């Protein structure tokens, strides 16, 4: 048998309980930290050691900072990727109603999160996956973004078409855009952030055509006046798509009621990708710089 | 960590192929082996020399923990660069693979049948050795080249198509022929091979105004003596192999 220096045998924590369904909740035999265990996944896979996992792998080894999840090492007997366990995520808060946040928290969430977004564009890294249930939210109320098997290094470029939940997809993809960057994160920031409000996600489709036509029931529509170039798409000329119709701001009004979390919001579920604001200027917008200002969690 | 995969000339020495009887010498030549069967199926293969360069890192870093005795070049070869393809993001069949590295191998056999129970065989064993090449290295798997480097230095020190034609060279037959890349970072490496370069093609980049030597641009650490010891074993290394010099060699 061979030597191992920089690969632990994952026995060292200790099982507690079954989450994803082979995910589980452990507890360092030692110390007592509660982790959490992913195990690589094996099945079908024909190619040796997944290239999906190694990618992942890559990824998060590069990406070290506050609001991003924190791979803390690899773990033989399988193997698994040793996570700092998070108790919630925003998804299951938000569908909790007991759970309440303020305006002023609202404000801290967003900022973290867009934060978050900023520092992985920054190392050249579409997320791919941006929805509320991605989002883990720490017991001492620091927001993380996680699950990055998705997720891509970037840099024409012809990058993966069927990405990001389809609630939460951009209309770049829903066209059949190949050449898109880290504005396909901002948009699912805004779906996520009036997701904060609405407590649901706000645009339910069923079909890539059902979420195509809900996206224009609010933004307006697809027009190369307001999309400079759309047309070039050949799945515009095709698809289905509707005329006249922009209501961005009515029908979140209701929710919200705030002026500038309705002006930001109206600024990330813009339809030009390349209109549509980035992470740094988001954190810079006046609604992180008005009163209340945004505050810690609990 | 940082000074993890960098070691010491002592711990060179004292390396898991010693340990099982293996001369100084003999697990050089083992090495330098394995990177010539990586370059030869990459070839083949069609990956660009950064994966093939990236598989020859495995290879040096797996053998600072393994032993040569208990691992074969020629079975972790083929492992490594399976790998390396995968993470370099020119991903090759396991099947593609097994077969090119068959081939150069043993040129004269012909390939067993892929429902024999031999050949279904030594894909399992490809698999096994890729598992155990990642739990060698702890799945770190990012890694640092020289190249990156050269074209950044011979670049901003305005150097020919040629002289910056020779760097790479240099660089690359550095990964080939020693463990320069288990000692020394990749941006001082970098220093070493456009050196040498120079050396070698009569060149020398002007003294600065400032008093600065060129390569204090490129890594605050490196001294002019360092340079000239790393520069002469690397040129002593080309010299004892075969044909390699003529390749650079000004034949005008």
């Amino acid at each position: 048998s061979v030597e191992c220096p920089f690969c632990d045998e994952v026995s060292k924590y200790e099982k507690l309980a079954k989450i994803g369904q082979e995910v589980f909740k452990a507890r360092h035999r030692k110390t007592g930290q509660k982790v959490a265990l992913k195990k690589v996944l094996m099945e079908n896979e024909k190619e040796g050691f997944p290239i999906t996992a190694l990618r992942e792998i890559k990824i998060l080894q590069l990406l070290k900072h506050e609001n991003v999840v924190n791979l803390i090492e690899i773990c033989r007997t399988s193997i698994y990727l040793v996570f700092d366990f998070c108790e919630h995520d925003l998804a299951g808060l938000l569908s909790n109603v007991l759970v309440k946040f303020t305006l002023s928290e609202i404000k801290r969430v967003m900022q973290m999160l867009l934060n978050g977004l900023y520092y992985i564009h920054r190392n050249k890294i579409l997320h791919r996956d941006m929805k509320a249930a991605n989002v883990l939210i720490t017991r001492d109320g620091v927001l993380k973004l996680a699950d990055f098997g998705l997720a891509r290094a970037f840099s024409p470029n012809r990058y993966t078409n069927r990405v990001v939940t389809l609630w939460y997809r951009p209309p770049e993809l829903l066209l059949g855009e190949r050449d898109y960057g880290p504005p396909i994160d901002l948009w699912g920031a805004g779906c996520i952030m009036a997701e904060m409000w609405t407590r649901s996600p706000i645009m339910q489709g069923n079909t890539e055509q059902h979420q195509l036509a809900l996206i224009s029931q609010l933004c307006g529509s697809i027009t190369p006046e307001v999309w400079p170039n759309v047309d070039n798409y050949e799945l515009y000329e095709k698809l289905e798509l509707v005329k006249g119709q922009r209501k961005v701001k009515d029908r979140l009004k209701a929710y919200v009621r705030d002026p500038y979390a309705l002006d930001l919001i109206d600024k990330l579920l813009v339809l030009d990708p390349a209109q549509r604001i980035d992470s740094d200027d988001a954190l810079n917008h006046d609604f992180f710089w008005s009163d209340p200002m945004p505050s810690d969690l609990k | 960590n940082n000074k993890r995969w960098y070691f010491t000339r002592e711990q060179l020495e004292n390396s898991p192929s010693r340990r099982f009887g293996v001369d100084p010498d003999k697990e050089l030549s083992y090495r330098q082996q394995a990177a010539n069967l990586l370059q030869d199926m990459g070839q083949r293969l069609n990956v660009s020399q950064l994966t093939i360069n990236t598989a020859i890192v495995y290879m040096h870093r797996f053998y600072m923990i393994q032993s040569f005795t208990q691992f074969p070049g020629n079975s972790v070869a083929p492992a490594a660069l399976f790998l390396a393809a995968k993470v370099e993001e020119q991903p090759k069949k396991l099947e593609h693979v097994i077969k090119v590295a068959h081939t150069c191998l043993h040129p004269q056999e012909s390939l067993p049948d892929t429902r024999s129970e031999a050949y279904l065989q030594q894909v399992q064993d490809l698999v096994i050795l890729e598992s155990i090449i990642l739990q060698t290295l702890g799945f770190e798997l990012t890694i640092d080249h020289p190249h990156t480097h050269v074209v950044k230095c011979t670049q901003l020190v305005r150097a020919s198509k040629d002289l910056a034609q020779t760097s790479y060279f240099m660089a690359t037959n550095s990964l080939h022929l020693t463990t320069f890349s288990l000692q020394y970072t990749p941006p001082v490496v970098a220093c070493v091979c456009i050196h040498l370069a120079c050396k070698w093609s009569n060149w020398e980049i002007p003294v600065s105004t400032d008093g600065k030597h060129w390569w204090e641009y490129v890594d605050a650490t490196v001294t002019l003596e360092l340079l000239d010891e790393l520069t002469h074993e690397l040129l002593q290394i080309l010299e004892k192999t075969p044909n390699r010099l003529k390749r650079i060699w000004n034949w005008r």
